[PDB]
């Protein structure tokens, strides 16, 4: 169902197994690297049930920081091999660039899992130019890079917010206002995993 | 505006479309440099060890074969005998490409002793000229030069237009941010070439021409009472 959905949870109690397989998994996740967010903590990073989520396809994994180093763990434990790395150059509107170096860019891991057949490769290049619109969001062309990817399949994103849901997409996070659920093969997996509608444990 | 649906429609990668004097330090970094120092030695056969003193900051920047449309594979440079000639306090830049060397440069920092604190990355405009590795999801336009640390003003971007084919010179700019950063004056630049020869710089690399390399004349630049200057200090 090509609508936006989306599901409030706490993403490490979740069972992920509920919601299929995706084409393209993308996270930006609070890692724990003095935030004005909750974190998770490696070993949780590490146990996310990621593994299910995908047969063949792309995992977008945002990382900064020494996360760069954890993120690249994480993406390899849960069986991907990095095969690109696209960064996204903070500019203003008019165009210009917002420890040891200012930070001029944010980095997102792309990796890949199986054989994905028939995806665009090629067609965008790995440098975002775009304006930091607020601050902690993310660029918004990403969705577009990865929609002309792989056009009109399911997607899903771990720790989105309400501004981050998308036609194509499933967002996961804490923070979205309640259970918003339209593909029936998750609905149906979803009142039988919950049948009460809570998410616990 | 989309600059990538732009790219996508026209070419026209994304970076096109990015629009005190500090200068008092650069000339004290001129005055503080030693002469340019360089040696013609095939590295793979040759014995690092031999390079002395040990130093404050190294470049690294083996050829990859991925910057021709002899090459170093990551296998070459993992055993190269990096943590042998660093100084117990001392940095690192390594060129890495845009590929696998984004990962197996990690490990070899590591591998060395050192921490990675910045990645700087060379973003490539094509702005006169509006590949594809098998497993590249997207265009690759940039090129990642990791910075390590041992031990206890600039962005983390370099932007130019991409070189002609065939040229794998990496833009001057990288020295600019090493040097700025006031790190000590032994400073080697592995893989050099005669095209990168620079004062404040010993450069090692195949395809040098000449040599002047003396290591006693090259430890006399730092003997007492030199021996800790950062380089943006003036004589002493
Ligand atoms: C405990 N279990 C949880 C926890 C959980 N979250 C914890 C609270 C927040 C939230 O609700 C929503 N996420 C963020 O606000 C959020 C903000 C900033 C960032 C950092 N980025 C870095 C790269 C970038 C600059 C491009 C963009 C920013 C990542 C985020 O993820 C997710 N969600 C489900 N389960």
């Amino acid at each position: 169902l090509f609508p936006p959905q989306w599901i409030c949870c706490d993403i490490r109690y979740l069972d992920v197994s509920i919601l299929g397989k995706f084409a393209v998994v993308m996270a930006d996740p609070p890692w724990d690297i003095e935030l004005p967010y909750g974190t998770l903590t490696d070993d949780e990073m590490r146990r996310l049930n990621i593994p299910v989520l995908q047969d063949d396809g792309f995992l977008f994994l945002w990382v900064t920081g020494r996360a760069m180093e954890l993120g690249r763990e994480c993406l390899n434990l849960w069986g991907y091999e990095r095969v690109d790395e696209i960064i996204w150059v903070k500019t203003n509107q008019l165009q210009r660039i917002i420890h040891w170096l200012n930070h001029g860019k944010e980095h997102c891991l792309v990796g890949v899992k199986g054989n994905p057949q028939g995806f665009n490769q090629g067609l965008d290049c790995d440098v975002i130019v775009a304006e930091v619109r607020s601050t902690s969001h993310k660029p918004d062309e990403i969705y577009g890079m990865i929609e002309r990817l792989s056009p009109g399949t399911r997607k899903i994103e771990l720790f989105g917010r309400p501004h981050n849901v998308q036609p194509n997409w499933i967002t996961l996070g804490n923070q979205l206002d309640g259970i918003h659920l339209l593909d029936p093969d998750v609905v149906a997996r979803f009142k039988q995993r919950y049948p009460d509608g809570i998410i616990s444990k | 505006n989309d600059y990538c649906q732009h790219f996508v429609d026209t070419g026209h990668r994304p970076q096109n479309f990015i629009r005190e004097l500090i200068r008092l330090k650069d000339e004290l970094i001129a005055k503080s440099n030693t002469p340019p120092m360089y040696l013609q030695a095939d590295i793979e056969a040759f014995d690092i060890r031999e390079l002395t003193p040990k130093f404050d900051v190294i470049l690294l920047e083996p050829p990859l074969e991925e910057y021709y449309r002899k090459c170093w594979t990551w296998d070459d440079i993992m055993k190269l005998e990096i943590d042998e000639i660093a100084a117990p306090r001392s940095f690192i830049f390594l060129w890495c490409g845009s590929g696998e060397g984004l990962d197996l440069g990690r490990v070899c920092l590591r591998k060395w002793g050192y921490r990675r604190c910045e990645d700087i990355c060379w973003i490539k405009t094509n702005k006169n000229n509006p590949t594809l590795d098998p497993k590249a999801v997207f265009q690759r336009t940039k090129e990642h030069c990791l910075m390590g640390i041992k031990g206890t003003v600039d962005i983390d971007l370099i932007i130019t237009e991409e070189p002609e084919i065939g040229n794998i010179e990496k833009p001057v700019e990288i020295f600019h941010i090493i040097e700025h950063f006031c790190l000590g004056r032994r400073r080697l630049h592995l893989f050099g070439r005669d095209s990168t020869i620079r004062p404040g710089w010993l450069t090692v690399g195949p395809t040098l021409t000449n040599s002047n390399y003396n290591a006693e004349t090259y430890a006399s630049y730092f003997s007492a009472p030199n021996s800790y200057l950062t380089g943006c200090t003036e004589e002493i």
